[PDB]
């Protein structure tokens, strides 16, 4: 019934790169850190993202956030009444701050988000995700 | 295009010391990927080739082996080729990797063929290496790029009717092809179904019938699976990926069906040798070795 076949004459062994010639191992990878960041861009990705601008008045923007799991989200804790981000009224609780002034805070470090927070001035400009109805 | 040109300086690194990089532009790059994903939707999602031709398994960006590859194998278009995925992850030079057979792919459509392996998904890729490549010597957006590309891979290829490739394997769900060619593309690799354990499936003589995968996703399947699944569709042999064997190839249920490994040393951490099979007009198979929490107030 088979119309194939198979080889009984000799197989050729064609010589390659040694381990000393050719090292092919790779020590950079990194499948923890890089599984952590993948997380949190899994959950933007299902997230309503809308754009979002706040001029700072003296109280600064009005936002208090909370790091949330290392590779950690910045999500709103508290929207201060009277300041910028409630009088906006677009920023409400457990909304996810995704980028501000065009810096991705998705799976970043507690240092990285604060440099970002803290370099941050006037019109501010952000990306705000929020969990679909 | 600059087809000639990329390929010349992509085959130009091949009397150096392996690990010496090319580096092409990201527009060259992106070029690649957009005319390669036309190509491969121009194709369909199951293969229907011809001998002769000559199958490869898994490289994980070892451009060099690659190289050495084609080398003895003959340089295309010298031979007609078909891998079986995972050209990217865990090596050092996936870049490399993929932008020559998508240039070969590009220049030789209908004598140049490239399967979709497990790693050729983002949810992989951006864990076992190929996103960091990506935003090391490019940026994320050429990633996302390759991932357009690689959502657009053929699957499985059927060579003379009678030989039937895939990376990973068979699924419980696999009655009849037709259930391969209503997929559509472009499409993610789902963490289940038809097309996963296509991409995940390993044989495992230890398991009467189908059992759990020790890799978190898909199946394992016995022998008697094999031996019906060729029967009921008229085929000879399942030749598959995606398993490292230390002699480059590895049978299974007896010739019915075979394991091809293309990366010598796989990662650094294996001795084992590569191996391709060459399959003539008259569907003879030989086998080619290649031994070597916070809070702020803003
Ligand atoms: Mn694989
Ligand atoms: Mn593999």
């Amino acid at each position: 019934n088979r119309k194939i076949k198979f080889s009984s004459a000799p197989i050729k062994v064609f010589n390659t790169y040694s381990n000393e010639d050719y090292d092919r191992r790779n020590d950079e990878v990194d499948p923890v850190a890089a599984s952590a960041e993948y997380e949190l861009e899994k959950r933007v990705e299902k997230l309503e993202l809308f754009p979002v601008e706040l001029e700072k008045d003296e109280d600064g923007l009005g936002i208090s956030i909370i790091g949330m799991g290392e590779k950690l989200g910045i999500f709103v804790k508290t929207v201060t009444e009277g300041g910028a981000a409630q009088r906006d009224g677009r920023i409400q609780v457990n909304d996810q701050i995704v980028e501000v002034d065009g810096i991705s805070l998705v799976g970043v470090t507690q240092n990285f988000a604060a440099t970002v927070l803290r370099n941050t001035k006037g019109n501010v400009r952000f990306v705000i995700g929020r969990e679909k109805p | 295009l600059n087809l000639d040109s990329i390929i010349g300086r992509l085959l130009e690194v091949q009397g150096s010391r392996p690990g010496k990089n090319v580096q092409l532009t990201e527009n060259e790059i992106r070029g690649l990927c957009l005319k390669s994903r036309e190509i491969f939707l121009s194709q369909p999602i199951l293969l229907e080739l011809e001998a002769p031709l000559k199958i490869c398994g898994d490289i994980h960006g070892q451009y060099y082996d690659l190289l050495r590859l084609f080398e003895y194998g003959g340089f295309p278009p010298e031979s007609n080729y078909l891998f079986l995925g995972d050209y990217v992850d865990r090596g050092k030079q996936s870049l490399e990797t993929i932008c020559l057979l998508l240039a070969y792919k590009i220049k030789y459509p209908e004598n140049f063929f490239l399967l979709r392996g497990n790693h050729e998904c983002a949810s992989i890729n951006r864990i076992y290496g190929f996103y960091d490549e990506c935003k090391r010597r490019y940026n994320i957006k050429l990633w996302k790029t390759f991932t357009d590309c690689f959502n657009c891979l053929p699957i499985a290829a059927i060579v003379d009717e009678k030989i039937f490739c895939c990376h990973g394997g068979l699924s419980p769900d696999l009655q009849s092809m037709e259930q391969i060619r209503r997929i559509m593309r472009p499409t993610d690799v789902p963490d289940q179904g038809l097309l996963c354990d296509l991409l995940w499936s390993d044989p495992d003589k230890d398991v009467q019938g189908w059992g759990e995968n020790d890799r978190g996703v898909s199946f394992t399947f016995g022998a008697e699976v094999v031996a019906k699944f060729l029967h009921k569709h008229d085929l000879d042999l399942i030749c598959r990926a995606h398993q490292v064997v230390e002699d480059g190839y590895e049978f299974f249920a007896k010739r019915q069906l075979v394991t091809l490994f293309s990366a010598p040393n796989y990662c650094g951490e294996f001795d084992n040798a590569g191996a391709m099979m060459s399959v003539d007009e008259t569907l003879m198979c030989s086998f080619q070795i290649l031994k070597p929490q916070f809070e702020m107030d803003i």
